[PDB]
């Protein structure tokens, strides 16, 4: 059950990657193979733990249940770069209205 | 391209320690965008990787020789 | 000027260099190994390096609380990756103020 | 025995981004502590990468080899 549930997983994050590194192939004028596009969806699936970890616990650090953008934007502030992109984004969901 | 919301959740859920824990909306949404943008980010590496070796195919050594400093930029 | 500041680094990275020293004398003795001078200056550098995360990440997370003060939570929050470590420094706090 | 709570203090200042950030005092003495750690972790894997060669002196190489795994795990 779980162990199909992960399968599941595992296989639709490996789609969407596929579809990733199609577009920054094609940006980039490289081809990728198939092992490369499947190292990098397993390592992306891996690093969903580590994430998901973080949120969690950097949700109840404010004594919160509920993840919110602030703690998606503390996961992305080691990179001046990301955290900015991610920031922007957060910016432009809370104005949704 | 881009990751849908439900299947973030299922991915954040997987591992998440708390029976409290949850997700708002937006942050879902900002989850799946960062997901992407690690995903682009490790092919661009790798791709850059590649055409540093003078190549115009990417194999899993490129992946494997950018992923320690990568890991050290999505902390 | 800006001198101060260059002044001020370099002794921190003194102060981190001598201490460097000592922890890596006793990592020496149990190991029975030599550490090049060289190994520890290296070892120095990344570790005064090293505080730069430390220091932007504590910073943040007391931030993230709504805290303008560093506590031992946010320390303890610095180590969450890691178990083995979690708990020697949870440890270490619970074995500090008491 | 290890780091002062005055330098470790000094080192933290060096790097906050805003002025109104303090650190309280036993979050210092933990620190000190957790820098002992890191520094003694950087030490033993050095010296671990060494005799894995059947060397006694630890050279800046070990230290090059084991220090993207020694940042990752202290991420």
């Amino acid at each position: 059950q779980r162990e199909l549930l992960i399968q599941r997983l595992r296989a639709a994050v490996h789609y969407t990657t596929g579809c990733l590194c199609q577009d920054v192939a094609e940006d980039k004028g490289v081809l990728f193979s198939k092992q490369t596009v499947a190292a990098i969806s397993e390592i992306t699936f891996r690093q969903c733990e580590n994430f998901a970890r973080d949120l969690e616990m950097f949700a109840r650090h404010a004594k919160r249940s509920t993840i919110t953008s602030e703690d998606v934007k503390l996961l992305a502030r080691r990179s001046n770069s990301l955290l900015k992109y991610i920031t922007q984004k957060s910016d432009e969901l809370a104005s949704s209205n | 391209g881009g990751f849908r919301k439900e299947t973030v959740e299922r991915l954040l859920r997987l591992h998440f320690r708390d029976g409290r824990t949850r997700v708002n909306g937006d942050a879902l949404l900002l989850m799946a965008e960062l997901l992407k943008v690690f995903v682009r980010e490790a092919a661009a590496r790798a791709a850059r990787q590649a055409q540093a070796e003078d190549l115009e195919k990417v194999d899993i050594e490129h992946v494997e020789k950018v992923l320690p400093q990568l890991l050290l930029d999505f902390v």
